């Protein structure tokens, strides 16, 4: 059991020694380029992600603006094939109603001929 | 909020709003004279009852609805009724001659002199609403007024207010109690025209209307009232998620969203359960399942048409009184076990379902007995098709001959009115027998 | 709402027209000075369709070129209730010359004609229409008559014209000239009425004769039966329920095509005036014997041919479901009579007021094509004597051309044809 | 410290979200009033996480109130805690929805969502830091699930740094409002994908398959159903409510959770089912059985991706742990292997009002698919055929948005699979 | 030379109170910051200054600043009952955490916070005379011990580079831990802080808790019973410093540190008795050391060769007792690498080991601690480094880190590095 012991610092509530059992840059730019490039990617990601949520905004803007499209144009032909039908249907009557007392105009004038035929008869 | 206008026209269309705003009147227990003695908040207030009635600041209750009929005899006996201090005299509105039966006479030359006294009419009311939902248009389809007037008030109203929702309690034709040998004719004209003007259109025919109070209350010829106060118990069991405080409402667009797969389908038929006599009132009650298996009876169906013969594509079954959730989901689902029951393919899920808890009432002194529980059931089925066949077939038959084509003609329509809208029929016909193939 | 007008012409106009107005008037409890006294307040209601309230006065127009019928129809009971500006006389009659009627004479006070009607029309809430008794085989009530049809439907071309028309017949008047008044006519009325009700006096004849056991029928004994289906068909035009009194509505239904528009009344029970009615008929023999030739105001069996429509009107106290297994029953059990492209051409009314004397009574309104056998008779009387072109100069020398007969047969003509052509129209 | 904003959306999402406040009132000691009357510390530790100091002694829940229509939220002030919602906090429409995904979302919803915003910021400023916000509502409907997705798409933009939590309500057959679920649910699981950082699927056919068949009801009432849900949620959320050894946030969690941001779909879980304390073994064997789970997926057709489960009552820990490793290495087959140590769980001692013991289960599994494939199949049943599709055009939508839409879900039924056969 | 503390996140700070509460009652100095015992008032260069300064009242406050982004645990120091010791400026708070994040507490937060708690240091670092180092705690897996204490370290080395960096690490482990993201954050941080730490202790959280149940016939341990082990290998480490051997922090990287890389000694505690008799040998005390069940870090010593190792000593101990302790054990063939000389550094210090009163571990006459640099410690990173592939093979997660701006490579750059490390280890083992 030969342990070369080597006897060092020593003192009152302290000793130590040690027993042989056999023989034998910085930079902060730097650093703060790293942090904000993470922070300007970091920025990237909420752009993208804002231009994303604009899209989005603007497809519920022509949504909606069909709907009123589709409401307004409803409206509009509703109103002009109401308005068409009404006044084809008023040609229609006033033709019938306008042929069926012209009728009764000729037959009128039938009548009076008729009569002016007996006054000629009459003068025989 | 949420208001609802309510346009009766014609004959069939004003006596059967007698009937319905007298149910309404007694199961929100509004006085003849338009009182309210249950309404504390005085000329205001946005109670729910209020979605039907507008208050006054003498307290009068006023109905949100218009009667119009081309001829005064029906609406005068309005003016002159129980209930004439109800309305203000603007609301009841007549010309002197009616359409004759004629199409033509409602749509065009009659009607056109009080359409827009009408219309002006519907916006003040309307002007008087916070958050208008939309319409009830009640009218039959076989007279001059209830087809040929509200075909012009249905569109007049879309250009007035747009696609606000227009929905019509429609009388569908029956032989066996008809009135008219026109009757095909204007029925099909006034659907050609209103189809695209109506999100949805709840149909009964006076026919098996007529059949069920013969077999269920015993009475050997149901009057008219008969048949319109059993009515009133459809409609109002259609409104009542409206005007009562509910648990599971269904307001106008959730008719529309449910019971129309798409734009031209959207004729739903009534059913109602239970239909008890009087006289053998107070036995015992019958079930929340029997009801609804009563509505799924091809004998109980308000328009004579077998469901058999059809595929289900939507079910609305709006209950009122002593019923509750659970029943109606147990209910519905042995109904959904029944293989006699058929729904098609593109509707798996296929039910909605409205509950109140208010009792339904009947008139005193009537043919019908108070009961506990009731359903009425808005079935979009193929299985109407047959009506319309039946109708579209009474049509072949006179328009080949071109029969009763000249009191048309006379008053401006032409010929080609006539098979542009049978043609359009018949795209209908074959619109119900398409939605019906299998997938 | 809703006034009729009403105009009588010739003598048989005003003789059945007078007898109409004794119906109604005793039916609406108003005696012949004019004042109301009757039971019950139904006979109110609708009064004003047919008598303006002064008193009520019928809203009657009496005219005739022979001036002494208005003194008859005066002195006649019922006489004063008539208003004296309402009457209308020229200077003497046509003597059953159609062309004096039409063109001549009668042209002379047609003016003074439209004068009390624009009056009459003036006073009107809303004017339903016009009904016009009259005969074919005289020359006022006919030529006339219809001239005044036609001139008052240029003043109102969108109101109801309905005419009660009584056809001739040899069996009771052996006037030669009648086919050429009858034809002359049928021509004007196929064109400018909504419904003319063809009463038949062939037919009144028969009934009287062969039915009623009547020895030499008078004029008053067919009258009876004419006043009787008058008042039958204008119970609900006088009467309320849920039914609208309305004439366009009737004439919409009941007319499928604008010229066929000429009805088969009929009646039960017939009966004499002094008759004892020892029983009522019940409902399945009214609706029977309703639809039975002896029963017909035309001569014309209605087995000869098939209904377009029907309407019909039963009176008294009975139950409504009998009265629609009956009109079921008859329907299917002669469903060969009914054409089958009109769905639903026969619908039935039911008053609970009955005729005067009798508790049970039915009216019949037909639209049949068998009404060509009464075409066909005045057609085949017409030829006959134009043929030979007998008597023409008597309308030739008023100043109508021959041409105009050729017109008025061939239209004719083709309304017997137009009726046999429907007859046997399949329904596919 | 740490606050969570509470938002209700639709019928059942203000129905739910009621019975929600009213439970973990009643676990904080807190009545309808707001005034304290509990009889621990430990109920107001973390209070403020759900709760605002009223002016006076009192406590407000910081939840906004949503609906298009003022029925069923006037139903919840009527309520036993009705009076306890700030009344400020309630914001309605009149126009309703319709059931219709398309009014929720786009026309209608647009007309209100400004307002419900600006009560979101105003108890945004009353946080001294705000760690995000919880939604309850289903996906069936037309408010909830349109107009909520609608609002959790403007609340990412204005918070964007914050964390979204739905609790979603998943359509059935079973338990149905509207004929057009397939399409509601399937338009809005489109946009869950997206802007929810994890979203617990409540599934109506669980729901009601569990109250009826293992629990013996002859039909379950709604509020059995809700009932459910409730003291689901009241699970899932006690550790950001109660403090212990951790301090349990909405971040870390979803850290730990979702290892893909897709993938952020739970599967809850709760034992005892009730209507006798449990033991601690039957607790994790029940937790993790198919028959407790809230949506309606077999576990054992699928692999856990992670998994979180918190105990609750007076109960040993060594006896938790062994039990959770137990169950780990029992079943070593359904959990992935490329993720160590991927069950983690914690204990609090404080159990649930009417039980001693009770263990709630948050599971990440890819079994969960069946969940999307089932709606797939019932909205391809109704698209293949166009039906009811005419009420979504009339709104100003267009059809490739509901293709969008599908595929979306499709994909990401694909990529859940994807990962069930990683190794 | 004084030394300054650092506690980074929930595991340094709980720790750090755990040894501060040590350090008092060894040298006996009482809650409210007295120490009857001293006599220079307000002044001095004894030993014990060494780590705390003395107030103008008397008053022993340490030189340490505590570090959390959660206020949750510093709290507990700013109330606790040793809360008078410290001045409301050597604890710092923000209140939101790094959410076991690496990225979010080192690249988002901490950009934000590091200029305050440096701020702090140099005011601590203004009241030494001379001062050697810092002295770091942290955990390895939690956001704010893995990301902002790398970012710290780095940041203390280009301001005092002059000075030494010891740390303190907790080693995650699978029973004991709180985020399956540990691995990640682990490779993380020992990527970033290689190069800017002298020595680094680190301790396998798992080691404990077994030592602890077999030891002390504990149920399971708490965080507290850890915690107060823990505090005995820390302060017999720090002992020497608080009493002039591993008197100078450059003597811990001479002594025990032959190349910069291989800075990870393994530490080793013995006795461990619980408090529920007459002491054991100091034999049997220094046999314990060399027997794995006594290891901080689990791994298998057999395995690995030594390269430098240090034995202090605590209580009645003489130089010829160890000598022939150290005979006997030469009766296991510790192999050692050939450049470097078998053999032992031993440190004496006589006044025996306290304890917390109350706790777990008995009183014990005499104590020791093995300080060893061996190769076998690599197994313990192997470890790590497979479950970190586990994950990153898929990018598991990794969606979380990019999201704070953190590139993707920079898992790699570590992953690799930490290749590196496992490498260097074998090439000397
Ligand atoms: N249920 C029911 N049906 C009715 C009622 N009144 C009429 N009808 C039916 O309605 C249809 C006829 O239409 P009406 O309403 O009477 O006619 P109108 O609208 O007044 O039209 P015109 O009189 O021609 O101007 C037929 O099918 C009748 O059976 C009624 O009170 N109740
Ligand atoms: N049923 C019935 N028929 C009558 C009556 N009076 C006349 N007729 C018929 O009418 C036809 C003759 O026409 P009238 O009405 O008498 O002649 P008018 O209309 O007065 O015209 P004119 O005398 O020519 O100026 C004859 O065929 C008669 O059969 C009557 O009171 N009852
Ligand atoms: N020995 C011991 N280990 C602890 C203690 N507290 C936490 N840990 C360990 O620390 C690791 C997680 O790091 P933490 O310190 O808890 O988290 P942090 O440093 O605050 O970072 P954040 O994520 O921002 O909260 C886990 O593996 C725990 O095992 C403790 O009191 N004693
Ligand atoms: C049922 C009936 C019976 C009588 C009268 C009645 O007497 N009206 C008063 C009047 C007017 C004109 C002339 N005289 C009298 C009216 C009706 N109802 S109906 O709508 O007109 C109608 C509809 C359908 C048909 C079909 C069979 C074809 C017929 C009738
Ligand atoms: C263990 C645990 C269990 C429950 C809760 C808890 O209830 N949090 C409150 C809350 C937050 C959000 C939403 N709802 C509720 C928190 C934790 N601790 S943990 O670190 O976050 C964590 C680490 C690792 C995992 C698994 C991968 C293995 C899960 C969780
Ligand atoms: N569990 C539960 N589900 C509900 C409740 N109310 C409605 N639902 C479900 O929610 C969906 C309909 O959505 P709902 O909330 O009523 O529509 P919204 O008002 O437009 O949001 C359907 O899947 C219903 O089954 C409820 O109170 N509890
Ligand atoms: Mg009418
Ligand atoms: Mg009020
Ligand atoms: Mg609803
Ligand atoms: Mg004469
Ligand atoms: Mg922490
Ligand atoms: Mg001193």
């Amino acid at each position: 059991a030969d342990m070369e012991v080597i006897e060092l610092n020593k003192c009152t509530s302290g000793q130590s020694f040690e027993v042989i059992l056999k023989p034998p840059d910085p930079s902060l730019e730097e650093i703060q380029k790293k942090l904000e490039a993470a922070e300007e990617r970091r920025k990237y990601q909420e752009a993208e992600l804002l231009k994303h949520l604009a899209e989005k905004r603007e497809h519920e803007r022509e949504v909606i603006q069909k709907a009123i499209e589709e409401n307004n144009n409803f409206i509009k032909m509703a109103k002009e094939k109401l308005a068409q039908k009404m006044e084809s249907n008023k040609e229609n009557r006033e033709a019938h109603l306008a042929a069926m007392l012209e009728r009764l105009q000729e037959k009128d004038k039938h009548a009076e001929e008729v009569r002016k035929n007996k006054e000629l008869k009459e003068e025989a | 909020m949420r208001e609802c206008i309510s346009i009766h026209v014609g004959q069939a269309g004003v006596q059967i709003g007698n009937a319905c705003w007298e149910l309404y009147c007694l199961e929100h227990g509004i006085q003849p004279d338009g009182q309210m003695p249950s309404d504390k908040t005085i000329g205001g207030g946005d109670d729910s009852f209020n979605t039907f009635f507008s208050e006054t600041g003498a307290g009068k209750h006023v109905p949100r609805a218009v009667f119009v009929d081309l001829e005064p005899t029906v609406i005068d006996e309005v003016r002159t009724g129980t209930y004439r201090q109800l309305f203000h005299p603007e609301q009841l509105i007549t010309g002197k001659e009616d359409a004759a039966n004629n199409y033509a006479r409602g749509h065009y030359t009659i009607g056109k002199e009080i359409i827009d006294l009408v219309l002006d009419r519907i916006r003040k009311l309307a002007d008087q609403c916070t958050g208008l939902q939309g319409f009830l248009v009640f009218h039959s389809f076989g007279g001059g007024t209830g087809s040929g007037f509200t075909s012009l008030l249905m569109e007049r109203l879309s250009v007035d207010y747009g696609k606000k929702s227009k929905l019509e309690f429609s009388i569908y034709p029956a032989p066996q109690v008809s009135t008219a040998v026109v009757e095909p004719y204007n029925s099909i004209l006034t659907t050609h025209t209103t189809l695209e003007h109506s999100d949805c259109a709840f149909m009964v025919d006076n026919e098996a209307i007529y059949d069920i109070c013969r077999r269920n209350l015993d009475i050997e010829r149901p009057t008219y009232t008969n048949l319109n106060r059993l009515i009133s118990q459809i409609v109002s069991s259609i409104t009542a998620s409206l005007r009562f405080d509910g648990a599971l409402n269904v307001d106008l667009t959730e008719f529309q969203t449910n019971l129309v797969p798409y734009p031209r389908i959207h004729f739903p038929l009534a059913t109602y359960a239970p239909v008890i006599s009087a006289e053998k009132a107070y036995h015992e009650q019958l079930s929340v399942a029997e009801i609804t298996n009563a509505c799924f009876e091809p004998a109980n169906q308000m328009v004579k048409c077998d469901p058999r013969h059809g595929k289900y594509m939507a079910c609305c079954l709006l209950y009122r009184g002593d019923v509750v959730p659970k029943d109606v989901n147990a209910a519905i689902a042995t109904i959904k076990t029944k293989r006699s029951i058929q729904f098609v393919d593109w509707c798996p899920t296929g039910f909605k379902v409205g509950i109140n808890y208010q009792p339904p009432t009947v008139v005193p002194g009537g043919d019908l007995a108070k009961v506990q529980r009731a359903v009425c059931m808005l079935s979009n089925t193929t299985a109407i098709a047959e009506a319309w066949a039946r109708l579209d077939h009474k049509f072949d038959l006179m328009y080949a001959k071109r029969a009763f084509v000249h009191w048309y003609v006379g008053e401006g329509m032409e010929e080609g009115e006539f098979s542009e809208a049978r043609e359009d029929m018949a795209a209908l016909e074959k619109d119900y027998e398409e939605v019906g193939v299998d997938s | 709402m809703r006034e009729i007008v009403h105009i009588q012409a010739g003598q048989c106009g005003n003789q059945i027209g007078a007898k109409f107005w004794e119906v109604i008037s005793d039916e609406h409890g108003i005696d012949p000075t004019g004042s109301y006294h009757g039971d019950s307040d139904l006979q109110l209601e609708r009064i004003n369709v047919y008598y303006n309230e002064a008193k009520y006065v019928p809203r009657a127009i009496l005219v005739d070129l022979e001036p002494g019928t208005m003194d008859s129809v005066r002195s006649g009971p019922f006489g004063q209730i008539f208003r004296p500006d309402n009457f209308v006389f020229g200077q003497s009659g046509a003597g059953n010359n159609w062309a004096k009627g039409h063109y001549t004479e009668g042209a002379e006070l047609v003016d003074s004609v439209l004068d009390v009607v624009r009056k009459e029309s003036e006073s009107c809430d809303c004017l339903q229409g016009f009904q016009l008794t009259h005969s074919l085989g005289g020359g006022t009530g006919s030529g006339m008559g219809t001239l005044l049809i036609s001139k008052i439907r240029e003043e109102y071309p969108d109101r109801i014209m309905n005419t009660f028309s009584v056809m001739p017949s040899p069996k009771v008047s052996d006037t030669v000239v009648e086919p050429y008044n009858a034809t002359l006519s049928v021509h004007q009325l196929v064109e400018n009425t909504d419904e003319t009700y063809c009463i038949d006096n062939e037919a009144l004849y028969d009934i009287c004769f062969r039915t009623l056991k009547l020895t030499t029928p008078t004029y008053g004994d067919l009258n009876h039966l004419v006043s009787a289906t008058m008042s039958g068909v204008t119970t609900c035009l006088r009467f309320p329920g849920q039914l609208n009194a309305d004439l366009r509505k009737l004439a919409v239904n009941m007319v499928p095509f604008p010229r066929l528009h000429f009805f088969m009344p009929g009646f039960a029970p017939l009966t004499s005036r002094g008759s004892q009615q020892y029983r009522a008929l019940t409902v399945p023999e009214l609706t029977q014997q309703m639809f039975d030739s002896k029963n017909m105001m035309a001569a014309c069996d209605p087995r000869h041919g098939r209904y377009l429509t029907v309407a019909a009107i039963f009176r008294g106290r009975m139950s409504m479901k009998e009265v629609d297994e009956q009109m079921l029953n008859v329907q299917n059990k002669n469903s060969s009579y009914f054409v089958e492209w009109i769905p639903n051409n026969v619908k039935t009314a039911v008053c609970d007021i009955p005729p005067r004397g009798l508790k049970m009574s039915a009216t019949f309104i037909g639209n049949s094509t068998a009404i060509q056998e009464l075409f066909k008779r005045i057609s085949e009387q017409f030829t006959a004597m134009f043929r030979r072109k007998a008597f023409l100069h008597w309308y030739t020398g008023e100043g109508m051309d021959e041409m105009e007969f050729t017109e008025a047969e061939s239209n004719m003509n083709d309304l017997v044809s137009e009726y046999q052509q429907y007859q046997d129209a399949t329904a596919d």
